[PDB]
């Protein structure tokens, strides 16, 4: 707010403004599957006999 | 009316290479796949762990054998499925059950 | 609303550190658009002026 | 390892209706939900 | 990082395992962190 | 030393401030030339 | 994840000019900037404030300085905000921290 | 002024592959990474090498943990370097932690 001062004393110094930072670094994922040749042996659910 | 879920079998639980080694065995009875072993205190001789012996895991079994064989083929390394791997009924608490194959190659997984 | 138009306003002014209404919760002001409004200002009081 | 990520909400974006007028102690015919809605959205810096 | 492909959305990867027992895998590698430039800009009101 | 810091884009974060009465009644500006200002007001009321 | 708040440094509060004066020092330990003076009764060296004595606050020091340092440049005049003044432990009251330069040319806004 | 001493961050050795488990932590203190451990003598959950328990070494920690971490990761196979591992403070000769893996697939080098 812009204070009401008279214009005889003084004025304030209002502090500047601004300045904030984070950081928000890593992240990661990796879903990883097998194959075991040793299914594929038997049928599918599907691939009607 | 029946039904017959078709589910796969991965005993594995990681990547990690899953070596193989023979060993004189001293079975007592039929021991199916993926039975833990033990080190006997007398002779030395590889048998079914008993579920009781704290940290006598040995090694995992990987094919079927009874007590008439004399060589026993069992795993020393990799990583396996809790669900997949028989282990005895001794055990009753999952902890113990999870870190008895600590200090060797094999995890449980 | 016939001859009146109806004007909703919510502009908000920031006291010393926080954020406050301009005016209260509950009133209404009736006007004319037309009215005569000054926005008069004073001698600038400083030496350089 | 956990990693936590404070975005920069405030509390003032996060009303909980919590307490004992919140919508479903409310009469069904009477009430009007606009004015949550309009009181709701007051600090939200920008339009909605 | 052989391919130059360390800024990607994706990066699918297959391979086989070496040794009398050979096994392939697969394997999709990546980093999403969604991120909101202004948190105020939206109100989450939780019902009751 | 090695930090590797990259900005992305940033706030606003203005006010909610439209004078809605700057604009509508008081649309005429005067400066002064005096200390004082009076503000007269006939009453016309005839007879 | 962390959050570091970027605040401009401004020492003064208002347009009062900052006045900077050398004097000798007995300080006995670190004292970084910002940190209020006194002079010592017996050697009239300049020490850090104990923030007990009423009146004792003869400046605030604008150069970070050591025991070893025997001249330390302190501020004699202007304006300093109330939160960049790093004030002792001891001064606990805020009235007594905002008119401890009172008489002197030093304020506290 | 400060100096900015850069070391490549390379914990193995050898070109052993380093192969990782997972078993339920009980860790009493927050553990950062290469942090050796053992097994609770009671529960036979994982805690971290006192440094004075002979072989009770069974893997090295592989990411920070604390208390509210049900289970562990942690290394078990391969080589690391005798300096890139955060030893405990008890353990004081550096012959018995260059050996205290010895019998497991971890090694010191």
């Amino acid at each position: 707010m812009a204070l009401y001062v008279s214009p005889i004393v003084s004025g304030e110094v209002i502090r500047s403004r601004g300045g904030s930072t984070s950081e928000f670094t890593p992240g990661y994922v990796k879903p990883k599957h097998e194959v075991n040749p040793q299914m594929t042996l038997r049928r599918l659910p599907d691939e009607d006999p | 009316t029946s039904k017959e879920t078709f589910t796969h079998y991965q005993p594995q639980g990681n990547s990690d290479p899953a070596h193989t080694a023979t060993a004189p065995g001293g079975l007592s009875a039929k021991a199916p796949a993926m039975t833990p072993l033990m080190l006997d205190t007398s002779s030395r001789k590889l048998v079914a762990w008993d579920g009781t012996t704290d940290g006598a895991a040995v090694g995992i079994l990987a094919v079927a054998a009874d007590q008439t064989s004399t060589t026993l083929t069992f795993y020393k390394s990799g990583t396996f499925r809790y669900e997949d791997v028989l282990w005895p009924e001794a055990a009753s608490d999952e902890t113990k059950k999870r870190t008895a194959f600590a200090g060797t190659a094999i995890s449980i997984v | 609303y016939g001859d009146v138009a109806i004007v909703v306003y919510s502009g908000q002014y920031v006291e010393n550190g926080v954020k406050k209404n301009f005016l209260p919760d509950n009133t209404m002001v009736l006007g004319n658009t037309q009215a005569r409004g000054l926005r008069t200002y004073g001698c600038i009081q400083d030496a350089d002026a | 390892d956990p990693v936590e990520v404070d975005m920069g909400r405030s509390e003032e974006n996060n009303i909980t209706q919590s307490g004992g007028t919140e919508w479903s102690k409310r009469d069904k015919s009477t009430y009007d939900p606009t004015d949550d809605i309009e009181a709701y959205a007051l600090n939200a810096s920008g339009v909605v | 990082q052989r391919e130059g492909i360390n800024a990607s959305a994706r990066y699918p990867k297959n391979w086989v395992t070496t040794g009398d027992p050979a096994r392939e895998f697969t394997m999709i590698q990546s980093a999403p962190l969604m991120l909101l430039a202004d948190p105020d800009e939206f109100v989450s009101v939780q019902l009751a | 030393m090695y930090t590797t810091a990259q900005l992305l884009a940033a706030n606003e974060q203005k006010f909610k401030f439209d004078p809605l009465f700057l604009r509508l009644f008081f649309r005429e500006s005067y400066p002064f030339t005096t200390e004082k200002v009076y503000l007269s007001q006939i009453p016309g009321l005839v007879n």
